[PDB]
C-alpha cells in the first residue's frame, strides 16, 4: 500500500525496486480494438437509461441537465484518447510515436476536430455541414441530418438528444472551452429528422482568442 | 504609513531623502495622516526660491527643474551604510523634519534634535499646533529653521516647502565645499571586510581621483536640480574614468548619465546624446527624438551590470551587494513601468517619476518589453545570496518582486515570493514591533 | 533527485512522487524538501502562460523555469493535465535535461494517466490512489529517467 | 482590539515611528 496517499504527501521512491501486482486495467492495451456491437443494444440501453431518468427527475430542465451530466463523463473520457490515439503513425504504444499530436488551441481547430474524427469515431461517419451564424457575436453549431442514438424516439420534441450535447460540452470543457451547448430541431432539406447542436462560448474564450 | 511596500523608481538617486519624526505629543493615526498629507508637495519648481550667493548651486540659473523629495519615516541603522557614502552621496538623509505640536520652546528642541542626529546637514521643524501663543509667534518668525502650520498641514505648506529648499540647499553647498578635497576611497577600501562582495550563486592616480571628483560633482548637481550641468559633468566624469580603466565607479557614472535622460525628457528639453556614451554603449551626436529612449536605457543598464560584474575579482574595489541588488530592483521597476503602455508617452514617464501605479490598466498589444524579458530579468535577483544581508534590506527585494509579479499578472509567483518574505521575517534574532502592514500582508497571502 | 507531480485544472495534485539516485537515498536534504511544492506552484504559472501560445509539438515544453540549480520541465496533456518535474543535482552540478528521455517518460506517463482516467469510478478531482499505478510509474522512472 | 488600541496610542517623541534593527 504505497499509492500516493496524498494526506502523507510525496514518498521516497528509491530507484532500485522492480518487484509486479498485475491490475488487469493497466496491462491491457487500448490500441483501437474493433468490437462493433449491434445498434439495437445501444438503443435499448439508451431507452432504459431515459426511462430510469424519468422517475428520478421532476421537470424538463432537470431531465435535460441530468442527461447532459450523463454524457459529460463520456466526453471527459473520449477527449484524451481521441486526441492521443490519433497520434499513432503507421507492451505499450507510447513508444510507437515520435511526435505527439499538436494539441489544438484555437477557436475553430477543436470544432473541425469534432466534425472530423470524434463524430466519425462515434457514429462511423463524418458529421455534416459544420457552420456558424455570423451575425451576433458567436453562434457555432454542428448539424446532423439523421442522429443515430435518438432515431427511435418519436415526437417533434428534442429533449432526449441532450446526451450527445453533454458529450460535446464535456469535450470542449476539458479542452479549455466552456460552452452552453444545446440542441434544436431544424427540419429542412427533406430529411426532417435534422438536429442542430448550437454551441455558445463564454466571454473568457472570446477574450483569450483575441 | 507602509513599511513593506517598497518599489524603487529609476530616478531614485535624483530624490532627496528626508527623515520625518513625531516631535511632541502625536498619536499614530494622526501622525500618519499628517505625514501622508505632507508627502504631496515634493515637486517644487526652482523658479520660486530666493537665490543663494554662490554660483554652483544657485537656484536662479536654471528656470526649470523640480528638486524632488523622498519622505521616509524608518531610521535605517548607520555604521554599515556609512562606508558607501564616498562612493555615492545620495544615500544619507540630508534633512530632518520635526512635526511638533506641544507649544514647546523651539531653541532647546532644535538643539536636542541636532544632538540626537549629529551627522545631519540641516535640521528644521514645523509647528503643527492649533493657534500657538503670539509671544511664540515672533520667536518662530525670527529663526529660519522653524516654521508654523495649522493642524494636518494646510496653512502655508507651499511657502514652507519653498523655504526649506533654500534652507537645506545652502547647507548642501557648505557640505560639498568641505567635501571637495577628499581622496574618495572606494567603499571596499573604506569598510574592509565589512560589506558583502556580491556573492553570486549563478598618471594612474590623479587621473583617477579627478574623474571620481567630477563624477560626484555631477551627482550633487543632479541632486540639487541642475540637470544640463549634471550631464555636462558626467560626460567628462565618464570619459576620463573609462580611459583610466576603472570599472566600479564607471558603472555609477554611467548610471547617473542614464538617469539624466529620464528627467531631461520629463522636463521636455531637447538635448543631444554625448559621443562617449554612444561609443561605450552601442545604439543598436543624435537628437533624442530620433532614437528610441527606453531600449537605449536598457542597453545602458546592461552595460552598467556588465561593468559591475566585471568589477568582482578585485580585492578592495568591488561592488557591494547592496548597490548591485538595488540597481537590479531599480531597472526591474523601470521594466515593469515600461510594460504598461503601447508607446513611451508622457503618462508612463510621469508614473515612474512620481511613484504612482494605477495598476491593472488595459494591456496594449506589443508592449516595449514583452512579458518574458521582464521575468527573465527578475529571475536575476535569485542569482545572488539573499540570505546574508540585513533583514531591513532583505524584505525590500521580496516586497518589490511581489509588486512586480502582481503587475505582470503572475499571482502564483507573487504567492511564492511573499511566502519567502514571511519565512525571512520569521527567521530573525531581533524582535519586531507590531504594525498593520503585517496584517495586510497576511490578508493578501 | 527528482520530484514529479500531476496537477489538474483546479491547481491540485492528483499524484506526487519523488525519485532518488540510489547512492544518496534521502531525497532533497531538508530545505528543498519543504520548498518543493511552493516552487512547483510558482512554475505552474509559467506553464499556464505557455499553455496558450503559437510557436511542431506543443505538449512537451522542455525546460521552462529555473531556480537555485533546479531545472523544471513541464508536459501538458489534452485535458489540461500538467505534468511537472523538478531535476536536482547530485549536490554539485549544472543540471542538463535529456530531451528524448524526458519526452518518452512524459509520453508513457500520459499513457498511464489516460488509461487510469478511463474507468467509470474515477473522477477528475479525486487523486490517483493505486499501488499498481505507483509501481509502474516508479519502474518506468528506472527505465527512462536514469 | 489590538488595532483599535494601537491606533490611538501616544508615540514617543524624538524617535522614528518604526525601527527594524535591535
Amino acid at each position: 500500500s504505497d499509492g500516493y496517499e496524498y494526506t502523507v504527501g510525496p514518498k521516497q521512491a528509491i530507484t532500485s525496486e522492480a518487484s509486479y501486482i498485475p491490475s488487469r486495467i493497466y496491462s491491457e492495451s487500448l490500441l483501437f480494438k474493433r468490437q462493433e456491437a449491434s445498434l439495437s443494444a445501444m438503443a435499448f440501453l439508451f431507452q432504459e437509461m431515459i426511462s430510469q431518468l424519468h422517475r428520478t427527475c421532476k421537470t424538463a430542465g432537470d431531465f435535460e441537465t441530468k442527461l447532459s451530466d450523463y454524457g459529460h463523463n463520456i466526453g471527459i473520457r473520449l477527449l484524451e484518447l481521441l486526441n492521443f490515439r490519433a497520434s499513432v503513425s503507421p507492451e505499450s504504444l507510447s513508444n510507437y510515436i515520435t511526435k505527439m499530436r499538436r494539441r489544438d488551441l484555437k477557436i475553430l481547430d477543436i470544432l473541425q476536430f469534432i466534425h472530423g474524427t470524434l463524430w466519425s469515431y462515434l457514429f462511423n461517419h463524418v458529421s455534416d455541414d459544420l457552420v456558424k451564424s455570423s451575425e451576433r457575436d458567436n453562434e457555432y453549431m454542428i448539424v446532423d441530418n439523421f442522429p443515430t442514438l435518438t432515431q427511435f424516439i418519436p415526437g417533434e420534441n428534442v429533449s432526449c438528444e441532450y446526451f450527445v450535447c453533454g458529450i460535446i460540452k464535456g469535450f470542449l470543457f476539458n479542452a479549455g472551452f466552456p460552452c452552453g451547448v444545446t440542441a434544436h430541431r431544424m427540419p429542412q432539406g427533406g430529411h426532417s429528422q435534422r438536429t442542430v447542436y448550437l454551441i455558445q462560448f463564454d466571454r473568457q474564450v472570446l477574450d483569450r482568442e483575441g | 504609513m507602509n513599511i513593506l511596500k517598497h518599489f524603487p523608481s529609476y530616478v531614485g538617486p535624483s530624490k532627496i531623502r528626508t527623515l520625518v519624526i513625531p516631535i511632541g505629543h502625536w498619536t499614530r493615526k494622526e501622525f500618519n495622516n499628517a505625514v501622508q498629507k505632507l508627502s504631496e508637495f515634493n515637486e517644487i519648481h526652482l523658479s520660486d526660491v530666493t537665490p543663494i550667493d554662490s554660483p554652483i548651486f544657485t537656484p536662479q540659473g536654471f528656470p526649470h527643474g523640480k528638486l524632488f523629495f523622498d519622505f521616509l519615516t524608518i531610521d535605517h541603522d548607520d555604521a554599515l551604510e556609512l562606508f558607501l557614502y564616498d562612493f555615492e552621496p545620495f544615500r544619507k538623509t540630508f534633512v530632518i523634519i520635526g512635526l511638533v505640536n506641544d507649544y514647546s520652546d523651539p531653541l532647546t528642541n532644535l538643539n536636542f534634535m541636532k544632538e540626537k542626529y549629529p551627522t545631519l546637514i540641516s535640521p528644521n521643524l514645523v509647528y503643527a499646533s492649533s493657534t500657538p501663543t503670539k509671544e511664540l509667534e515672533q520667536t518662530i518668525d525670527t529663526m529660519e529653521n522653524v516654521f508654523a502650520s495649522s493642524p494636518d498641514m494646510q496653512k502655508n505648506i507651499e511657502t514652507i516647502m519653498c523655504d526649506i529648499a533654500r534652507n537645506f540647499l545652502t547647507a548642501l553647498n557648505s557640505y560639498y565645499s568641505s567635501y571637495k578635497h577628499v581622496t574618495l576611497r572606494s567603499p571596499g577600501a573604506i569598510g574592509g571586510n565589512a560589506v558583502l562582495k556580491t556573492t553570486l550563486i549563478r598618471n594612474r592616480s590623479q587621473q583617477k581621483s579627478l574623474g571620481r571628483q567630477m563624477k560626484i560633482l555631477g551627482n550633487f548637481q543632479l541632486l540639487a536640480g541642475r540637470y544640463v550641468d549634471a550631464l555636462n559633468s558626467f560626460v567628462d566624469a565618464i570619459t576620463t574614468l573609462y580611459k583610466v580603466r576603472d570599472y566600479l565607479w564607471l558603472g555609477s557614472a554611467l548610471d547617473g548619465i542614464s538617469i539624466c535622460f529620464l528627467l531631461l525628457s520629463y522636463l521636455g528639453l531637447s538635448y543631444q546624446i554625448p559621443q562617449i556614451v554612444s561609443l561605450i554603449c552601442p545604439v543598436e551626436n543624435i537628437d533624442v527624438e530620433n532614437i528610441n529612449l527606453p531600449l537605449l536605457i536598457k542597453c545602458i543598464s546592461d552595460k552598467v551590470l556588465y561593468y559591475y560584474d566585471l568589477s568582482l575579482m578585485h580585492n578592495s574595489e568591488y561592488a557591494p551587494q547592496v548597490v548591485y541588488c538595488e540597481f537590479l530592483l531599480k531597472t526591474l521597476t523601470f521594466m515593469t513601468s515600461c510594460y504598461k503602455s503601447s508607446e513611451f508617452s508622457k503618462d508612463v514617464l510621469d508614473n515612474i517619476v512620481k511613484n504612482q501605479h494605477r495598476a491593472l490598466s488595459d494591456i496594449p498589444n506589443s508592449p516595449m518589453f514583452p512579458r518574458f524579458e521582464v521575468y527573465f530579468y527578475s529571475n536575476k535577483l535569485f542569482e545572488l545570496q539573499l540570505k546574508e544581508m540585513q533583514v531591513e534590506a532583505q524584505i525590500k527585494i521580496y516586497s518589490t518582486m511581489a509588486e512586480v509579479y502582481r503587475l505582470l499578472g503572475y499571482k502564483r509567483k507573487q504567492l511564492f515570493v511573499l511566502r519567502l518574505l514571511m519565512v525571512a521575517l520569521l527567521a530573525t534574532p531581533n524582535k519586531i514591533a507590531w504594525h498593520p502592514d503585517y496584517r495586510t500582508l497576511i490578508d493578501t497571502i | 533527485p527528482q520530484y514529479f507531480a500531476i496537477i489538474g485544472k483546479k491547481d491540485n495534485p492528483v499524484y506526487e512522487i519523488e525519485f532518488t539516485n540510489a547512492e544518496n537515498p534521502q531525497g532533497f536534504p531538508q530545505d528543498l524538501k519543504e520548498l518543493n511544492p511552493f516552487i512547483l506552484h510558482a512554475s505552474l504559472d509559467i506553464v499556464e502562460d505557455l499553455q496558450w501560445q503559437i510557436n511542431t509539438d506543443n505538449c512537451y515544453l522542455g525546460k521552462v523555469d529555473h531556480f537555485y540549480g533546479l531545472a523544471i520541465t513541464a508536459y501538458i496533456s489534452y485535458s489540461g493535465m500538467k505534468f511537472v518535474m523538478i531535476h536536482g543535482n547530485s549536490a554539485n552540478s549544472s543540471v542538463v535535461i535529456d530531451d528524448n528521455n524526458m519526452r518518452s517518460f512524459y509520453q508513457e506517463v500520459h499513457e498511464l494517466y489516460v488509461k487510469t482516467l478511463m474507468n467509470p469510478f474515477y473522477k477528475i478531482t479525486d487523486p490517483i490512489r493505486s499501488p499498481a499505478f505507483d509501481s509502474r510509474v516508479r519502474t518506468l522512472a528506472r527505465k527512462h529517467l536514469s | 482590539t489590538l488595532d483599535k488600541y494601537s491606533s490611538e496610542e501616544i508615540l514617543p517623541s524624538f524617535e522614528p515611528v518604526y525601527s527594524w534593527s535591535s
